[PDB]
Protein backbone atom coordinates (compact mmCIF):
# COMPACT_ATOMS: atom_id res chain seq x y z
CA UNK A 1 0.00 0.00 0.00
CA UNK A 2 3.35 2.16 -0.03
CA UNK A 3 2.03 4.39 2.62
CA UNK A 4 -1.25 5.47 1.36
CA UNK A 5 -0.57 9.25 1.35
CA UNK A 6 -3.71 11.30 2.11
CA UNK A 7 -2.80 13.63 -0.62
CA UNK A 8 -6.40 16.13 0.05
CA UNK A 9 -5.18 17.73 2.87
CA UNK A 10 -6.21 20.96 2.02
CA UNK A 11 -5.31 22.40 -1.49
CA UNK A 12 -5.56 23.29 -5.22
CA UNK A 13 -4.85 19.88 -6.43
CA UNK A 14 -3.75 20.28 -10.69
CA UNK A 15 -4.08 16.99 -12.43
CA UNK A 16 -2.65 18.00 -15.61
CA UNK A 17 0.91 17.69 -14.15
CA UNK A 18 1.15 14.33 -13.91
CA UNK A 19 1.25 13.92 -17.40
CA UNK A 20 4.24 16.03 -17.15
CA UNK A 21 5.54 13.71 -14.89
CA UNK A 22 6.17 10.38 -17.30
CA UNK A 23 4.99 8.89 -19.61
CA UNK A 24 2.04 6.61 -19.09
CA UNK A 25 0.51 3.62 -20.62
CA UNK A 26 -2.78 3.27 -18.18
CA UNK A 27 -4.89 6.31 -16.77
CA UNK A 28 -8.17 4.16 -16.16
CA UNK A 29 -10.75 6.48 -14.37
CA UNK A 30 -14.23 5.08 -12.97
CA UNK A 31 -15.04 9.06 -12.10
CA UNK A 32 -14.30 11.81 -15.08
CA UNK A 33 -10.81 11.33 -16.75
CA UNK A 34 -10.82 15.17 -18.00
CA UNK A 35 -10.41 16.39 -14.11
CA UNK A 36 -13.57 18.47 -8.70
CA UNK A 37 -13.61 18.90 -4.99
CA UNK A 38 -13.97 15.39 -3.56
CA UNK A 39 -12.76 16.35 0.15
CA UNK A 40 -10.34 13.43 0.35
CA UNK A 41 -8.34 11.93 -1.90
CA UNK A 42 -6.53 8.92 -0.24
CA UNK A 43 -3.74 8.32 -2.47
CA UNK A 44 -1.57 5.20 -2.12
CA UNK A 45 1.06 3.25 -4.80
CA UNK B 1 -39.21 19.96 -46.52
CA UNK B 2 -39.96 20.82 -49.81
CA UNK B 3 -42.50 22.44 -52.08
CA UNK B 4 -42.80 22.02 -56.27
CA UNK B 5 -44.16 26.23 -57.73
CA UNK B 6 -45.16 25.21 -61.12
CA UNK B 7 -45.78 28.77 -60.97
CA UNK B 8 -42.21 33.72 -66.54
CA UNK B 9 -39.66 31.06 -67.30
CA UNK B 10 -36.67 32.18 -65.95
CA UNK B 11 -38.00 35.84 -63.72
CA UNK B 12 -38.91 35.50 -60.32
CA UNK B 13 -42.69 36.33 -59.42
CA UNK B 14 -42.09 37.85 -56.54
CA UNK B 15 -44.63 35.61 -54.93
CA UNK B 16 -45.00 33.34 -51.65
CA UNK B 17 -45.98 30.07 -50.61
CA UNK B 18 -45.13 27.49 -47.98
CA UNK B 19 -43.38 24.13 -47.70
CA UNK B 20 -45.42 21.49 -46.74
CA UNK B 21 -42.88 18.46 -44.45
CA UNK B 22 -41.65 15.87 -46.60
CA UNK B 23 -39.47 13.26 -44.95
CA UNK B 24 -38.03 12.53 -41.08
CA UNK B 25 -34.33 11.33 -41.24
CA UNK B 26 -33.75 9.73 -37.96
CA UNK B 27 -29.81 9.34 -38.78
CA UNK B 28 -27.97 11.00 -35.49
CA UNK B 29 -25.16 12.29 -37.44
CA UNK B 30 -23.10 15.65 -36.67
CA UNK B 31 -23.92 17.52 -39.50
CA UNK B 32 -21.54 21.17 -39.95
CA UNK B 33 -20.71 20.99 -44.07
CA UNK B 34 -22.77 19.74 -47.30
CA UNK B 35 -22.23 20.05 -51.03
CA UNK B 36 -24.32 19.05 -53.77
CA UNK B 37 -24.06 16.52 -56.22
CA UNK B 38 -24.28 17.27 -59.84
CA UNK B 39 -24.61 14.71 -62.95
CA UNK C 1 -14.55 -8.51 -24.75
CA UNK C 2 -16.73 -7.75 -27.43
CA UNK C 3 -18.54 -4.91 -26.22
CA UNK C 4 -16.99 -1.44 -26.58
CA UNK C 5 -17.47 1.91 -24.31
CA UNK C 6 -16.34 5.65 -24.74
CA UNK C 7 -14.65 6.93 -21.90
CA UNK C 8 -12.32 9.85 -23.78
CA UNK C 9 -14.17 12.17 -25.83
CA UNK C 10 -13.22 16.30 -26.73
CA UNK C 11 -16.46 17.68 -26.32
CA UNK C 12 -20.27 15.81 -24.90
CA UNK C 13 -22.90 14.66 -27.52
CA UNK C 14 -25.80 16.27 -28.32
CA UNK C 15 -29.32 13.61 -27.63
CA UNK C 16 -29.42 10.35 -30.29
CA UNK C 17 -26.04 11.42 -31.34
CA UNK C 18 -23.82 8.19 -32.17
CA UNK C 19 -20.01 8.43 -32.40
CA UNK C 20 -18.86 5.56 -34.00
CA UNK C 21 -15.23 6.21 -34.55
CA UNK C 22 -11.35 4.95 -33.51
CA UNK C 23 -9.19 8.26 -34.06
CA UNK C 24 -6.60 8.07 -31.44
CA UNK C 25 -8.07 10.76 -28.73
CA UNK C 26 -4.69 12.99 -27.77
CA UNK C 27 -5.04 13.08 -23.49
CA UNK C 28 -1.79 14.78 -22.90
CA UNK C 29 -0.88 18.25 -23.41
CA UNK C 30 2.34 17.34 -26.38
CA UNK C 31 1.36 16.37 -29.36
CA UNK C 32 1.50 12.81 -30.61
CA UNK C 33 -0.37 10.71 -33.14
CA UNK C 34 -0.81 7.07 -32.61
CA UNK C 35 -0.71 5.28 -29.71
CA UNK C 36 1.58 7.07 -27.13
CA UNK C 37 2.26 8.74 -23.97
CA UNK C 38 -0.26 11.31 -24.63
CA UNK C 39 -2.53 9.46 -26.75
CA UNK C 40 -4.96 6.64 -25.74
CA UNK C 41 -7.57 4.39 -28.05
CA UNK C 42 -11.04 6.24 -26.99
CA UNK C 43 -13.03 2.97 -26.71
CA UNK C 44 -12.64 0.25 -23.47
CA UNK C 45 -14.10 -3.09 -22.91
CA UNK C 46 -15.51 -4.74 -20.22
CA UNK C 47 -15.01 -8.28 -20.15
CA UNK C 48 -18.23 -9.28 -18.59
CA UNK C 49 -17.26 -12.28 -16.12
Amino acid sequence: YAWNRTRISNCVADYSVLYNFAPFFAFKCYGVSPTLCFTNVYADS
Amino acid sequence: YSKHTPIIGRDFPQGFSALEPLVDLPIGINITRFQTLLA
Amino acid sequence: YDYWYRSLRKSKLKPFERDISTEIYQAGNKPCKGKGPNCYFPLESYGFR
